[PDB]
């Protein structure tokens, strides 16, 4: 009983923006939906909701670019915008109410999913991936922390993992930042013993259909 | 309109704290009211409904209450759990502009104090043929929030510069951070000694390197 | 106006 927002991805601003609230384990007919987004250092915005009786209703600044529609057959609520800007590049949330008579409480929520509306020369581009490693230090110690940067990617996201996912105690991921270029960035780093093997992070990037390891080493000394 | 005061609010834990919530007109009924709970990184979470009603799982220090066009939201016996952004959205019709979303308040958990541990990470060896390199700082385990600088031999820089911080801890409230300096290479050859300089207060803990020795 | 009522 949960829904879920569907992929997002890169857009030009002449691209229709197409989002899909699924189901799954419970209806969204007779239930409020909403559609509300977020985008980078702002508050939750508003686009606009699926009544629980037919009614559509949207905020004013949306109305004038987007329609909400209810598919009671596949049983999901599609969001559409158009004349898309930098402003539209956010997360994009939907959530069902329960109950009609909380008017917005909205109880169920999609964990959100991932729109960038670059400009007219924005293709998707892969990661590049560099160890992050200290200098040589006069004092070598028992444990060591390294990490892979991952630069210059779009759209989000990257998937990172260490050792195949089997290494995760000490690692800190850290949540992506988006460069002057446009283009994210993320780091990732582990703390380790001195004397234990190579690690290495596994760098997904579906919409590339690119995986990178780096195996990273404390520096020659 | 839902006006929500203060925009942020520092807490120690284990006291109270109190959200506002002003609405422009009546909310239908006096009640159409609900309270939210968003975590960095997660979507929303029902915390009240109709004013006063707890959501299932959330517990009672969670208090709701309202008056007229005034709301309020009351954390009592505040722990770093609560850390977090809180909204109040109001409803008045299925029409055009007919709910809102007041703007939010983030809730700092103080916990103790305590400075960061910071890294320094000199750009890979084969960053710097591609036109620009990233040096990378991490400071580990801090409280309360940090300011970042970057020196490029003594000189401090105003742009290329990005943040990440990773929400507050939910044990012991502290944060981690990762910044970024981004250069170009030429600039990045003509210069010698980095230095990422992260501050709290009256607090620093500077960590630099020099290009040669790397 | 309110919820279909």
């Amino acid at each position: 009983q949960s829904v879920e927002e569907s992929e997002g991805g890169l857009f030009k601003p002449t691209d229709t923006l197409t989002l899909t609230c699924t189901a799954s384990g419970f209806s969204l007919s007779g239930h409020g939906v909403i559609w509300v987004r977020q985008a980078p250092g702002k508050g939750l915005e508003w686009i606009g909701s699926a009544g629980a009786y037919g009614r559509i209703y949207y905020a004013s600044w949306a109305k004038s670019r987007s329609t909400i529609t209810r598919n009671t057959n596949l049983n999901t609520v599609t969001l559409k915008m158009t004349s898309l800007t930098a402003a539209d590049t956010a997360t994009y949330f939907c959530a069902r109410r329960s109950d009609v008579g909380t008017s917005v409480g909205f109880d169920s929520w999609g964990p959100g999913t991932l729109v960038t509306i670059s400009s007219s020369s924005g293709q998707p581009k892969a990661p590049s991936v560099f160890p992050l490693a200290p200098c040589c230090g006069d004092t070598p110690s028992s444990t060591v922390t390294l990490g892979c940067l991952v630069k210059g990617y779009l759209p989000e996201p990257v998937t990172v993992t260490w050792n195949s996912g089997t290494l995760t105690n000490g690692v800190r991921t850290f949540p992506s930042v988006r460069q002057s270029s446009g283009l994210y960035s993320l780091s990732s780093v582990v703390s380790v013993t001195s004397s234990s093997q190579p690690v290495t992070c596994n760098v997904a990037h579906p919409a590339t259909n690119t995986k990178v390891d780096k195996t990273v080493a404390p520096s020659t000394c | 309109d839902m006006t929500q005061t203060p925009s942020s609010k520092s807490v120690p834990v284990g006291d109270t704290v109190t959200i506002n919530c002003q609405a422009s007109e009546s909310v239908y009924s006096n009640n159409r009211l609900s309270w939210f709970q968003q975590k960095p990184g997660q979507p929303p979470k029902l915390l009240i409904y109709l004013v006063s009603t707890l959501a299932s799982g959330v517990p009672s220090r969670f208090k709701g209450s309202g008056s007229g066009t005034q709301f309020t939201l009351t954390i009592s016996d505040v722990v770093c759990d609560d850390a977090a952004t809180y909204y109040c959205v109001g409803y008045k019709s299925s029409t055009t502009d007919g709910l809102a979303f007041g703007g939010g308040t983030e809730v700092v958990v103080k916990g103790d104090p305590v400075a960061p541990t910071v890294l320094i990470f000199p750009p890979a060896a084969d960053q710097v043929a591609t036109g620009t390199v990233t040096i990378v700082c991490v400071a580990n385990k801090y409280f309360p929030d940090v300011t970042v600088t970057w020196e490029v031999d003594g000189t401090t820089q105003t742009t290329g510069i990005e943040n990440s911080k990773t929400p507050q801890n939910s044990a012991d409230c502290t944060y981690n951070l990762s910044s970024t300096l981004t250069l170009t290479s030429t600039q990045y050859n003509s210069h010698k000694e980095y230095t990422c300089k992260v501050t709290q207060g009256t607090t620093s803990v500077v960590q630099s390197f020099n290009r040669g020795d790397c | 106006i309110i919820x279909g009522s």
